[PDB]
């Protein structure tokens, strides 16, 4: 099997326009 | 837009974390092993595999950005969990640190492979395992950045 | 002669968060 | 900010042409957020920091100019040509930083790229970089803040000591120089 990415975390706390 | 430094990774069994430092996504061997990461172009082989230091590394995926290693030598560290909580940690050695507020074991479960930052937000090391007595964690164990930096010079 | 204008901002207060959406 | 590690992000709100029109009209309807503001006069681009309800920056960049706000051009509150300081009332929506009281010598500089560089204090208005960087990196960061481990303001970035194109040390305006500009007069 493989290692999948299920989410991400931003340290800077950037919201995304 | 918006790239993350920390990836929440998962295998068929358990679920842990992965941190990007210097163009490469790092995590613990006890979670991934000799496994590959999934990408839309196919499975990607590990760039580095150091079974002794509990280290694994693949090239940084899409939607990611790298953390720069610490150069200030501070002992006031901060652990980031899988829930995005920040825990204040005091450095008690080369690869050891103690919590300022002792939390239950569940709180740290699945946060392995995550980062330990200095006051600048720069990477000091990667969270490996928690020190548990009675179900409460008083301290943490980590892989320092200088172990990652030598594994690259190889 | 002309005024000083704000062409962007930097926020220090951003705490670590999980990036929204799928 | 209050505790935790110092992490930052940058958001651009205007383009070159948008900046020029609002520089001449002096009317800025855009919403303001954050502690540090990326400022421009069209020709030159730098930084501005909010400490104690007032937006501060360097005189070598802004001069005696006005800041664009939703009600038109706003005149300066403080002007200290000798200490290289300038101040306007902090824009509506901005958050201010509290001055450092811990006396720490482990400073952290915030750039225009929203990176946090480790600095060690080597005097009243001097500090050295723990990792020497190229001069191009520090350009556009004048007026930016130097923070202590708590995230409180120690001072504002003024000049870089450049030998051969690399900067080893930085020169700043300390927070106490701001409070005496508040207590002085003109
Ligand atoms: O102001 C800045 O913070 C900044 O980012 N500015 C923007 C926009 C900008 C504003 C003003 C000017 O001035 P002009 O060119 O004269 O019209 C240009 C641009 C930018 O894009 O740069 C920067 C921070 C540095 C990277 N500020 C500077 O450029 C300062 C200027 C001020 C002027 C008032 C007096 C202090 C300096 N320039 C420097 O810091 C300059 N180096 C030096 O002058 C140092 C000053 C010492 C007091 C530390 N001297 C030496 O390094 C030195 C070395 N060897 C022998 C003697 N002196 C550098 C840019 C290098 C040339
Ligand atoms: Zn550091
Ligand atoms: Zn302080």
């Amino acid at each position: 099997g493989s290692v999948v990415i299920v989410g991400r975390i931003v340290l800077s706390g950037k919201p995304a326009i | 837009q918006v790239e993350g430094e920390v990836q929440i990774v998962s295998t068929a069994t358990q679920t842990f974390l992965a941190t990007c430092i210097n163009g490469v996504c790092w995590t613990v061997y006890h979670g991934a092993g000799t496994r590959t990461i999934a990408s839309p172009k196919g499975p990607v082989i590990q760039m580095y595999t150091n079974v002794d230091q509990d280290l694994v590394g693949w090239p940084a995926p899409q939607g990611s950005r790298s953390l720069t290693p610490c150069t200030c030598g501070s002992s006031d560290l901060y652990l980031v969990t899988r829930h995005a909580d920040v825990i204040p940690v005091r450095r008690r050695g080369d690869s050891r640190g103690s919590l300022l507020s002792p939390r239950p074991i569940s709180y740290l479960k699945g946060s392995s492979g995550g980062p330990l930052l200095c006051p600048a937000g720069h990477a000091v090391g990667l969270f490996r395992a928690a020190v548990c007595t009675r179900g409460v964690t008083k301290a943490v164990d980590f892989i320092p950045v200088e172990n990652l930096e030598t594994t690259m010079r190889s």
